[PDB]
């Protein structure tokens, strides 16, 4: 499940079926890894523009710099951009057991 | 051949399909015209204004209008916005005010022209609260959708002080769709008796939601405190095993019921209804059903008053009607069979505190009764099981004994055969010696089926909940 | 005619006064709070009054801050209820019981 994007100046990261709905039950971890002095955009286009809808504790996604652990968001929203300079990011995906819906998309590139 | 009009007013589509209550309204004067019984020497014509919805001072010059022509009185809108208008106009002009939909009780608004046949909120409650002390549940929760259900069981949220329990409150969000994430708190909440004040439309947009979460399990039991409980798309639920329960003052049990059901049922999909909202088609709904009874107790006061007169009056000519006084307390004072059963007015409050109910709940089939209530008596709610059917007295393994096992290498073991044997024959062992060498001694009939934990069990103390064997037994 | 015009102090009575005005497009004030209903277009009104909505939210953190574990909530008319539904909506999210008179 796993989407490793090692060594890319530039990719794409979204959620499991991606235009499709995310399958149930995953627990997929991400990663950006860059070089030092390598700095790391991260950006999420949003397939859904709203403010969040399901804002709680299951289906969260959490974020992941070094853990000091940044945020988890949920429902429906996009975190603004985040600007890398640890250079490893890391990204947890998880998923519930009954509560499935759009998904996510990402875009990672090295700056 | 007495000519008298009744004022209409209908908050409505304000386009091409027409609304229920304006056709009960005229299917309940055709019902004067036809049969004479009542009123043998008078027929009622009557006028039908229309107006917007939440929208007080259109309203306001239509109850004017409907004072231009002159009735007896008028027929309330069914929101309570405009309703206060319409009441603060009646008693202001003396003229009976009949209102149907329940509004918001003002504590001292000191008018006197005005009843309901609306079942009134607090009767209803303090059924509610019977039946859930019946059904011995806890951890109880409500959800309304807006502010006024709150008030409707105010009796239930004064409960816990008298009543040991416990409630939350979870509301359903300003859109319908938007409850999903509340089923899923719900089902981290692991509530498992909510009783619900809603729309049934709602309650429909909503049972989709819970039978999609597959939170419809046995365990989860439901009552729904609406009285259109009757047209609920229940057919693919039932099979989820849930227990519904709910009332129903609208009596099926008078053919004559049936019978103007029937004619209803023709009148009534005669109106576009919407099958894709997953409601059954072809059943008059509750509060048209009293709109209909409303003009019969009308009928049935105003036949003894033919001393009525309609005077043209004015809202500015703020001298009240001439003859509001004993036609109203006759209304107080009368009674009647309608379409919901006993029709009666309290007198004191000004509205109606008493009638009977037949609480209904959701057995294999669908609706079927399981019991009356009544102000006097309160739950005469009875059981399914009476009459000791297929039952011996003495009897003697009158039903087999279901015996739980273990497989263990020297105690259960399988028969060592080929062909493929079942029941209580693959099991063989010391244990089964015992087993059969006392059912012999005593002279009984079992069936064999192992635990499927696994285990001999022991006690879990994170929940102090019984494992495999011991919670088996 | 008025520049514009002053609530009076109830609900049920200030719902008319306030179409009225909408009717005409005359700005309306008032000085009580009601319960406004959720299906009312309306716009020519305001309200001085603070709602009690954020009031709910402040009571809840003074009680939290307190850290109590029991209360009770007292009203007069059920109309308490409404102007209080906020914070009556305190179990789900923390851990409080509250019982009401
Ligand atoms: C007109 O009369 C009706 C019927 O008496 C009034 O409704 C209220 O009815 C209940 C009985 O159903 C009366 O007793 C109450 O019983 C419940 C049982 O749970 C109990 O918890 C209450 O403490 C109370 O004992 C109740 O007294 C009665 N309310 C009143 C004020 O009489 C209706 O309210 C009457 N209208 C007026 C203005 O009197
Ligand atoms: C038919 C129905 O309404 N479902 C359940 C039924 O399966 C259960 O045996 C009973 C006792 O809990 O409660 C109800
Ligand atoms: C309960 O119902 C039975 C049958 O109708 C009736 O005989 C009995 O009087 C009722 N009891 C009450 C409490 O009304």
């Amino acid at each position: 499940c796993g989407i490793w994007v090692r060594t890319s100046n530039g990719g794409h990261f979204a959620s499991p079926n991606y235009p499709d709905s995310y399958p149930p039950n995953k627990e997929c971890i991400y990663i950006l890894e860059a070089a030092p002095r390598q700095r790391i955009e991260l950006t999420f286009d949003e397939r859904y523009y709203i403010e969040p809808s399901f804002e709680c504790r299951f289906d969260h996604l959490e974020v992941r710099d070094g853990s000091p652990l940044i945020d988890r968001y949920c429902g429906m929203k996009s975190p603004a951009l985040i600007r890398s300079t640890g250079r490893f990011m890391w990204i947890k995906f998880s998923s519930d057991e009954e509560l499935e819906g759009l998904g996510f998309r990402a875009k990672y590139s090295f700056i | 051949t007495h000519v008298l009009r009744f004022g209409g007013i209908f908050e409505y589509v304000e386009s091409g399909p027409m609304g229920a209550e304006e056709l009960a309204f005229r299917f309940a004067v055709n019902t004067i015209n036809r049969n004479r019984t009542l009123l043998p020497n008078t027929t009622l014509t009557y006028d039908t204004q229309k107006i917007n919805l939440y929208d007080s001072f259109e309203a306001s010059k239509k109850a004017c209008d409907q004072l231009s022509l002159g009735v007896a009185a008028i027929l309330g809108p069914s929101h309570s916005s405009s309703a206060n208008a319409v009441q603060s106009i009646c008693n202001a002009l003396g003229v009976p005010h009949i209102q149907t939909r329940w509004k918001h009780q003002v504590s001292d608004n000191k008018d006197s022209f005005y009843v309901s046949l609306y079942p009134d909120f607090s009767s209803l409650s303090r059924a509610i609260l019977d039946l859930v002390q019946f059904f011995k549940w806890k951890t109880v929760t409500v959800v309304y959708d807006d502010s006024t259900g709150l008030i409707r069981l105010q009796e239930l949220i004064k409960a816990p002080s008298r009543y040991n329990l416990r409630l939350k409150i979870r509301q359903l969000p300003a859109d319908t769709k938007d409850a999903k994430p509340l089923l899923k708190e719900m089902k981290r909440g692991k509530e498992f008796h909510v009783i619900f004040d809603c729309s049934h439309e709602m309650a429909a947009g909503i049972l989709k939601q819970a039978l999609a979460m597959g939170m419809m399990t046995e365990y989860y039991h439901y009552i729904f405190t609406t009285l259109d409980l009757f047209a609920l798309d229940v057919e693919p639920y039932r099979y989820s095993g849930v227990n519904m329960t709910g009332f129903r003052i609208l009596n099926t049990e008078n053919t004559q019921v049936s019978s103007i059901i029937e004619k209803w049922s023709m009148e009534r999909l005669q109106a576009p209804p919407k099958p894709d909202s997953g409601l059954l088609d072809g059943f008059m709904t509750t509060d048209a059903a009293l709109m209909y009874d409303a003009v019969h107790v009308v009928s049935v006061a105003v036949q003894q008053f033919p001393q009525m007169t309609v005077s043209s009056l004015q809202c500015n000519r703020h001298k009240p009607w001439r003859f509001g006084t004993r036609f109203m307390s006759l209304i107080k004072e009368a009674h009647w069979e309608g379409l919901t059963g006993r029709i009666t007015f309290n007198k004191t409050n000004g509205l109606r505190t008493d009638f009977d109910l037949d609480v209904i709940s959701l057995k294999e089939e669908g609706l079927e009764k399981i019991g009356t209530w009544d102000p006097a008596s309160g739950l005469n709610m009875t059981e399914s099981q009476k009459g000791k059917p297929a039952n011996i007295t003495d009897s003697l393994s009158n039903r087999s004994l279901i015996v739980t096992t273990i497989l263990e290498e020297p105690y259960v073991l399988f028969k060592k055969s080929d062909k493929p044997l079942y029941g209580n024959d693959r099991f063989e062992g010391y244990c089964i010696d015992l087993l059969r060498e006392l059912s012999t001694i005593l002279g009984f009939t079992y069936e064999i089926r192992l635990v499927e934990d696994g285990k001999y069990g022991a006690q879990d103390d994170v929940n102090g909940q019984w494992n495999g064997m011991v919670r088996e037994l």
